[PDB]
């Protein structure tokens, strides 16, 4: 999962 | 989907802990790491080496300390890193700039929660  | 899991952005003054502790542990854990003193291309411009490290890594670890925030390469790397994903580590207490003052970091300086530091770092990288 990517930040933000 | 990048070649390296993480790039490490740090000031030379913090090299001892960065290379012997942080990079050492990351690599032992199977995490593919870009580290300037090994992976930079000699004869490329500084900006080229910054960009190679950032664009070929999933995220950039930022090793915050007083010396980090006085270092030109660190600042340039951080500015581009904000357009991607960073993992800030508070390695030594320092004045954290306004644009990082509302970003969650891994606090190495908080000794009592040091027992979960590596777990948290590796979990984020692997997520
Ligand atoms: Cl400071």
């Amino acid at each position: 999962h990517h930040h933000h | 989907g990048k070649t390296y899991d993480v790039n490490i952005c740090y000031a030379p003054e913090d090299r001892e802990w960065v290379i012997n502790t942080l990079v050492f542990k990351l690599e032992r854990a199977g995490i593919k790491t870009f580290v300037n003193i090994r992976d930079d291309t000699p004869g490329n411009f500084f900006a080229e080496n910054i960009m190679d490290a950032i664009e070929n890594s999933n995220r950039t670890i930022v090793v915050m300390s007083p010396d980090f925030f006085k270092n030109n390469i660190c600042d340039k790397t951080l500015q581009i890193g904000l357009s991607h994903q960073i993992i800030p580590i508070l390695y030594r207490p320092c004045e954290v700039p306004y644009f990082l003052n509302h970003m969650t970091y891994l606090d190495w300086c908080d000794k009592d929660v040091r027992p979960v530091f590596w777990r948290n770092l590796f979990r984020d990288i692997r997520n």
